[PDB]
């Protein structure tokens, strides 16, 4: 049986402009463990994003972190795309400062 | 410290 | 104080593909201390923490040797797995272990763990009694069946009993730095405009560790009916964690919302007001 994926976008620490934060792309409460994350920097795909080793919670689902160093500005809009069995198309869930 | 090697199988 | 050690196990068949993933990540509490990828360029157990850096390498092969013989038995319990169920052969399946040790304050096995899940459901578990099987189907039954025989309950409740307390203790003392922190939450309310009428608060609290928060609205000080958002816990990716609650309220009526946050880390229980 499947789990459809928990997303989550948010910046480690709180967000301002022009100083270097890191991106994190949260997804959590799936099964099974196969799964595409990508970072995106307004639509396109940024390249060296590095994710935590594969783990799971008490109900057996999956978790992991997406994350990269970046610098967010006034302009430059970024965002988190999910593939996954259970989703009829890639999901996008994009970063809201406030949430 | 992982768990020592399996002696039963499944 | 209460302390944890755990393994989380995950193997994943891909036919045609070769041979099956492996991972396994240890945790003591919620810090990640090690892990095991069968995909990487030299298949080792290597820490992913950095009090974990000094161990010799007797430690280091001991660990690689019992991770090695652990990915050779879930290829034959994929295998097996598959058949005892009748399963179409060339799909692909998960196989999932976790086990450890809980300990109390008093240095004392308040839970030991040893259990398994095929294809996200439960499949066999080791009792608390250390003694006793759970088998969670007519096929499990069989493998508990063989277990019970062969005496596993014994052979675990002296690794969960010895070497997993025993390492657990030394772990402590390895990263007692950062391990026996509590780093309390920075706790503050947002407003964001919805509708003509409504409005969101939310509450957040950053930077906190351990992982257990407990965070919620109340209106004048009763439980809420409305429909509160409280998204999952979630890593900020350095150590801490961050959570937050949410609820909609009547504009002109939000000095009738608190937030609290009760944590480990915190002498008082926080209370805030918009």
């Amino acid at each position: 049986i499947q789990r459809t994926p928990k997303i989550q976008v948010y910046s480690r620490h709180p967000a301002e402009n022009g100083k270097s934060n890191f991106l994190n792309c949260y997804v959590s409460g799936f099964h099974p463990s196969d799964i595409e994350v990508d970072l995106l920097k307004n639509g396109e795909r940024i390249e060296k994003v590095e994710h935590s080793d594969l783990s799971f919670s008490k109900d057996w689902s999956f978790y992991l972190l997406y994350y990269t160093e970046f610098t967010p500005t006034e302009k430059d809009e970024y965002a988190c795309r999910v593939n996954h069995v259970t989703l009829s198309q890639p999901k996008i869930v994009k970063w809201d400062r406030d949430m | 410290f992982y768990a020592p090697e399996p002696i039963t199988s499944l | 104080g209460p302390h944890s050690l755990r393994y989380f196990v995950t193997a994943v068949s891909r036919p045609g593909l070769g041979e099956p993933r492996f991972i396994a990540v240890g945790y003591v509490d919620d810090t990640q201390f090690v892990r095991f990828d069968s995909d990487a360029d030299n298949p080792r157990f290597e820490p992913r923490a950095p009090w974990m850096e000094q161990e010799g390498p007797e430690y280091w092969e001991e660990q690689t040797q019992r991770a090695k013989s652990d990915e050779q038995w879930f290829r034959v319990s994929l295998r097996t797995a598959q058949r005892y169920y009748n399963q179409s052969k060339g799909g692909s399946h998960t196989f999932q272990r976790m086990f450890g040790c809980d300990v109390g304050s008093d240095w004392r096995l308040l839970r030991g763990y040893h259990q398994f899940a095929y294809d996200g459901r439960d499949y066999i578990a080791l009792n608390e009694d250390l003694k006793t099987w759970t088998a969670a189907d007519t096929a499990a039954l069989i493998t508990r069946r063989k277990w019970e025989q062969a005496g596993d309950a014994e052979y675990y409740r002296a690794y969960l009993e010895g070497e997993c307390v025993e390492w657990l203790r030394r772990y402590l003392e390895l990263g007692n730095e950062t391990l026996l922190r509590t780093d309390s939450p920075k706790a503050h309310v947002t407003y964001h405009p919805r509708s003509q009428v409504d409005v969101t608060l939310r509450c957040w609290a950053l930077g906190f560790y351990p992982a257990d928060i407990t965070l919620t609205w109340q209106l004048n000080g009763e439980d809420l009916t409305q429909d509160m958002e409280l998204v999952e816990t979630r890593p900020a990716g350095d150590g801490t964690f961050q959570k937050w609650a949410a609820v909609v309220v009547p504009l002109g009526k939000e000095q009738n919302y608190t937030c609290h946050v009760h944590h480990k880390g915190l002498p008082e229980p926080l209370t805030l007001r918009w």
